[PDB]
RNA sequence: CGCGGGGUGGAGCAGCCUGGUAGCUCGUCGGGCUCAUAACCCGAAGGUCGUCGGUUCAAAUCCGGCCCCCGCAACCA
RNA sequence: UUGAGCCUUGAUGUGUAGGAUAGGUGGGAGGCUUUGAAGUGUGGACGCCAGUCUGCAUGGAGCCGACCUUGAAAUACCACC
C-alpha cells in the first residue's frame, strides 16, 4: 500500500473497509494493464448511460 | 582528606608522617585521646610462614598486667567441694545442670567458662551456643582440668587470646592510651616472647615479616 | 470457532448472603455432599483468634482484598514456533483463584482437623508468608523477565 | 558537554529489527538505541514492545542536552512504528516536525495478507 | 631426588565459599519417535568419591601423611 | 594518549528463609541525626525489586536492642581487616 500518513492511528493499518475479495476494491477490469482505469472512469463521470 | 573535627584538633599536636619512639613519647600517648569511648594502643604483625597452609595456623593466649583492658567475670562448672576452691580463687558464678538450661535458652552473665572433667559431661551439651561466642571450654587448649581453681585464676589474672587471620596477619591490644606509657616497652616484650614461643612445629627459617603499632583511629608509634 | 455461551453466577450463602463464601464452599466441595463444607469454613472464629487473625472484619477478607492475581504461565504459539508466555487472568476468576491455593494447601496437609487446617491456612495468609502469596509472586517475577509476547 | 535544546531523529521498524537514533543538523552523534542494545533476538526483535523499550534507552543517552523538540524522520512498515512514536511522550518529547523517509523505491504493488497478522 | 591436579556403579570427569548433602556424560536394560534405519529426547538397573591420621554432634569433601596415576620439571664435585 | 604502580575519596558482603543484603572478627549501651527521616504521591537513578541515593508538598528528634521473636548464632553504638 506504501503510505506516508503519520500521527493519529492505531492497530497496524488496513484502514479501508472492503479492500480485497468479492469487491471492493478494483479488479473490475483485471486484465490488459487497465487495473487502475475504473478510478479514472468514475472521476471523468458525468453520466454512465451514454449514446 | 577530608577529616573529622575530633581528629583535626589532634593533628594540631601530632605530625602525619612521624612514627614516635615509645621510650620518648611517654607523655604524648595520654595527650592524643579525643573519643567518647576508651582509646587503645594495638600491635599489628605480618606473617610468615605460609600464607595459606592451616598446619602453620597460630593460636594461643598470653597473661598481661591489665589483661584485655578490664577484669573478666568467670563462671565454673564443677560438682562438690572442688567448686568452693574455684569460688575462693577467682569464680563469681558456680555452674551445674540447673544453669545449662538457662545458657541453652539464651541467658549468660560471664566472660569465661571453665569446667572439671567429670562436670564437662553437662557442658558438652552447650557446644553450639557457646561455640559462636568463643566461650566453650576445650581440654585440648587446657580450659578443662581437675585443678579448676588455678584455671579460673589464670582468666581472672588478665589474659588476651589471639589467632592469625587471612594471608597471615595478627592484631592484639597492649594497653589503654591513658594507662602508664613507661610500661609499654616492658609489656610489648612479654607479648612478643610469648607469641614467638607459639611458632608452629613445621615452621622453617622465618616467622615475622613486619611489626607495626598504632592508636585507635590515630597515629603510629615506632620500635 | 463459534460460541458465545451462557454463564452462571451462583446463589449466595443462605446465612451470610455472600456469593464469595458460596464460591469458596463450591471449591471446598468434595464427594458432592455440599453441607459438609459449611461446617468446615467460617464455622469458628476462636481458631483464627488462636493465631494471627485480628478482628472479624478480616476473618475472610484475608483471601479477597489482601491479594491481586494478574497472570498465569505456560507456553503459547506465535507464527511457526512455541514460546513461554504469561497470559492475562480473567476478571471474575481474579477474586476466586486464590480460593483453590488455600483449599489445596489445607486439604493436602497432614495435620488432622480440617476445620483447624483451614483456619491455620487463613492465619498463614494473614501474615503474608509462603503458600498462595508466593504462587502469585513466582509468576509475576517470571512475567517481569518475559514481555515480548501477550 | 553543554545544553543545546535542539536535535534531529530517525526511527525505523521492520519484521526483523527496530532502531532509534538522535543526531544534530551539523552531523554530530548525540544518542543511539537498537533492539539488540535492548538485548532482543529472532522473532521477538521486531515486536512493538522491543521498539517502546529502545525509545527510552536513546532518551537516556541525550539526557544532559536539554532537548524537548527534535526534527523526526520515520522509516519501515513494522508495528514498532506505532509504539516508538507513542514512546516519544515517555521520552519527554513534543513534536512539530515529522516525515516518512522510507524508500518507495518504485510504483506499487500488491498489499500482503500476512504481517499483519 | 621436585611441584600442581586426580582416586566417584561398566569407562572418563564434577566440586570449592549451600558441611547436614553423591552429581553426571557415555554405555547397558527399556520407551518416545518411525513402515524401519538415521537425527533428537528420558525412564530403569549397578557403586564403600582410595587409604592411615586429625577437628567435631559431623569430612567422600576440609586439614596433615602415603601410594598409584595424569601433566610440568635440575644440580655440586 | 595510556600500561603498571602508590596515596587520597566513596561504596562493596543478598548460598538460603522471614521482620531481615547476619562480611570477617573482637568488643558493647545508652549513642547518633536538627537540609533531618518519618510517610503517601506526581518524579529522577542503580537493582538480586528487598533496599538505598536525590528532589518537592510536609514535620522537625528520633530510633533501636534487651522488649518480641527468628535462628547453632543478632539485629542501638564502635575499633581492626
Amino acid at each position: 500500500i506504501k503510505v506516508r500518513e503519520n500521527e493519529p492511528f492505531d492497530v497496524a493499518l488496513r484502514r479501508f473497509k472492503r479492500s480485497c475479495e468479492k469487491a471492493g476494491v478494483l479488479a473490475e477490469v483485471r486484465r490488459r494493464e487497465f487495473y487502475e482505469k475504473p478510478t479514472t472512469e468514475r472521476k471523468r463521470a458525468k453520466a454512465s448511460a451514454v449514446k | 582528606a577530608k577529616l573529622t573535627k575530633r581528629m583535626r584538633v589532634i593533628r594540631e599536636k601530632v605530625d602525619a608522617t612521624k612514627q614516635y619512639d615509645i621510650n620518648e613519647a611517654i607523655a604524648l600517648l595520654k595527650e592524643l585521646a579525643t573519643a567518647k569511648f576508651v582509646e587503645s594502643v594495638d600491635v599489628a604483625v605480618n606473617l610468615g610462614i605460609d600464607a595459606r597452609k592451616s598446619d602453620q595456623n597460630v593460636r594461643g593466649a598470653t597473661v598481661l598486667p591489665h589483661g584485655t583492658g578490664r577484669s573478666v567475670r568467670v563462671a565454673v562448672f564443677t560438682q562438690g567441694a572442688n567448686a568452693e576452691a574455684a569460688k575462693a580463687a577467682g569464680a563469681e558464678l558456680v555452674g551445674m545442670e540447673d544453669l545449662a538450661d538457662q545458657i541453652k535458652k539464651g541467658e549468660m552473665n560471664f566472660d569465661v567458662v571453665i569446667a572439671s572433667p567429670d562436670a564437662m559431661r553437662v557442658v558438652g551439651q552447650l557446644g553450639q551456643v557457646l561455640g559462636p561466642r568463643g566461650l566453650m571450654p576445650n581440654p585440648k587448649v587446657g580450659t578443662v582440668t581437675p585443678n579448676v581453681a588455678e584455671a579460673v585464676k589464670n582468666a581472672k589474672a588478665g589474659q588476651v587470646r589471639y589467632r592469625n587471620d587471612k594471608n597471615g596477619i595478627i592484631h592484639t591490644t597492649i594497653g589503654k592510651v591513658d594507662f602508664d606509657a613507661d610500661k609499654l616497652k616492658e609489656n610489648l616484650e612479654a607479648l612478643l616472647v610469648a607469641l614467638k614461643k607459639a611458632k608452629p612445629t613445621q615452621a622453617k627459617g622465618v616467622y615475622i615479616k613486619k611489626v607495626s603499632i598504632s592508636t585507635t583511629m590515630g597515629a603510629g608509634v615506632a620500635v | 470457532r463459534r460460541r458465545v455461551i451462557g454463564q452462571r453466577k451462583i446463589l449466595p450463602d443462605p446465612k451470610f448472603g455472600s456469593e464469595l463464601l458460596a464460591k469458596f464452599v463450591n471449591i471446598l466441595m468434595v464427594d458432592g455432599k455440599k453441607s459438609t463444607a459449611e461446617s468446615i469454613v467460617y464455622s469458628a472464629l476462636e481458631t483464627l483468634a488462636q493465631r494471627s487473625g485480628k478482628s472479624e472484619l478480616e476473618a475472610f477478607e484475608v483471601a479477597l482484598e489482601n491479594v491481586r492475581p494478574t497472570v498465569e504461565v505456560k507456553s503459547r504459539r506465535v507464527g511457526g514456533s512455541t514460546y513461554q508466555v504469561p497470559v492475562e487472568v480473567r476478571p471474575v476468576r481474579r477474586n476466586a483463584l486464590a480460593m483453590r491455593w488455600i483449599v489445596e494447601a489445607a486439604r493436602k496437609r497432614g495435620d488432622k482437623s480440617m476445620a483447624l487446617r483451614l483456619a491455620n491456612e487463613l492465619s498463614d495468609a494473614a501474615e503474608n508468608k509462603g503458600t498462595a502469596v508466593k504462587k502469585r509472586e513466582d509468576v509475576h517475577r517470571m512475567a517481569e523477565a518475559n514481555k515480548a509476547f501477550a | 558537554r553543554k545544553q543545546v535544546s535542539d536535535g534531529v531523529a530517525h526511527i525505523h521498524a521492520s519484521f526483523n529489527n527496530t532502531i532509534v537514533t538522535i543526531t544534530d543538523r551539523q552531523g554530530n552523534a548525540l544518542g543511539w538505541a537498537t533492539a539488540g542494545g535492548s538485548g532482543f533476538r529472532g522473532s521477538r526483535k521486531s515486536t512493538p514492545f522491543a521498539a517502546q523499550v529502545a525509545a527510552e534507552r536513546c532518551a537516556d543517552a541525550v539526557k544532559e542536552y536539554g532537548i524537548k523538540n527534535l526534527e523526526v524522520m520515520v522509516k519501515g512498515p513494522g508495528p514498532g512504528r506505532e509504539s516508538t512514536i507513542r514512546a516519544l511522550n515517555a521520552a519527554g518529547f513534543r513534536i512539530t516536525n515529522i516525515t516518512d523517509v522510507t524508500p518507495i523505491p518504485h510504483n506499487g504493488c500488491r498489499p500482503p495478507k500476512k504481517r499483519r497478522v
